[PDB]
């Protein structure tokens, strides 16, 4: 086509979803992490994993205002990668880098698993 | 603004 | 703080929420513009338009899952905004720069009011 | 992946 493209559009977006989920605005779902609850964007966390985008387009769980995710999921490596998708920064540490490698394997988000297989790399 |  | 950046994130997440909308995947709202319906998510048309984050913050309207636009609002002009929120894309034309600013005008998005603006000026 |  002939359109014109505003290059800031998308991180202007995400910028305004994540003010969106931290004044707790129509967010739709609590994913529980055992003893924690992250409250979220069904849409946000299909767009941004795997594991997610095949729960929310199950015609039974789409409608769960309520996930629990294996007891194995360390909360910490949860929360990071949840701010991770609503923010295009990851907060990667060397004490908490295998928590959220595990994590990102868990959810299925094949960039952080990347990113994250590459700093240990680079530690051996 | 940008031609894509 | 010492985070990394995945620089295409928000492109990925924009490209993937633009899918659910092409696959009617979890939409929760039907825009209506005289005769014709636009089904979106409310948090995507939200983190583009101020008429949409003023509405879906209200008590009430946050609710309703059909929103009537002015009769004067162009649904051709309303379409490719639409295309645009969920694309970063803007088709602008000759033949549709006037009912497209008046639209982005109306929903309050701002950066659209403005290359509307500058293509006008370029032709006068 | 950069230092932003
Ligand atoms: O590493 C990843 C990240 C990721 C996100 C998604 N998300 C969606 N995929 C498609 Cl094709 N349409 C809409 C979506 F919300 C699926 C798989 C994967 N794997
Ligand atoms: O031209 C524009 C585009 C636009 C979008 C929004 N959206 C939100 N703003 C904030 Cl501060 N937090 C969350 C949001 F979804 C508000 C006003 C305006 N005006
Ligand atoms: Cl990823
Ligand atoms: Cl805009």
């Amino acid at each position: 086509d002939s359109c014109i493209q505003f290059t800031r559009h998308a991180s202007d977006v995400l910028l305004n979803l994540n003010r969106l989920r931290s004044r707790d605005i129509l967010t739709d779902v609590v994913i529980v992490v055992s003893r924690e609850q992250f409250r979220a964007h069904k849409t946000v966390l299909m767009a941004c994993s795997g594991l997610f985008y095949s729960i929310f387009t199950d015609q039974l769980k789409c409608n769960l205002s309520v996930i629990n995710l294996d007891p194995e999921i360390n909360p910490e490596g949860f929360c990071i990668l949840l701010d991770f998708m609503y923010t295009s920064r990851l907060n990667l540490r060397e004490g908490n880098i295998m928590a959220v490698m595990a994590t990102a394997m868990y959810l299925q988000m094949e960039h952080v698993v990347d990113t994250c297989r590459k700093f240990i790399k680079a530690s051996e | 603004w940008v031609i894509p």
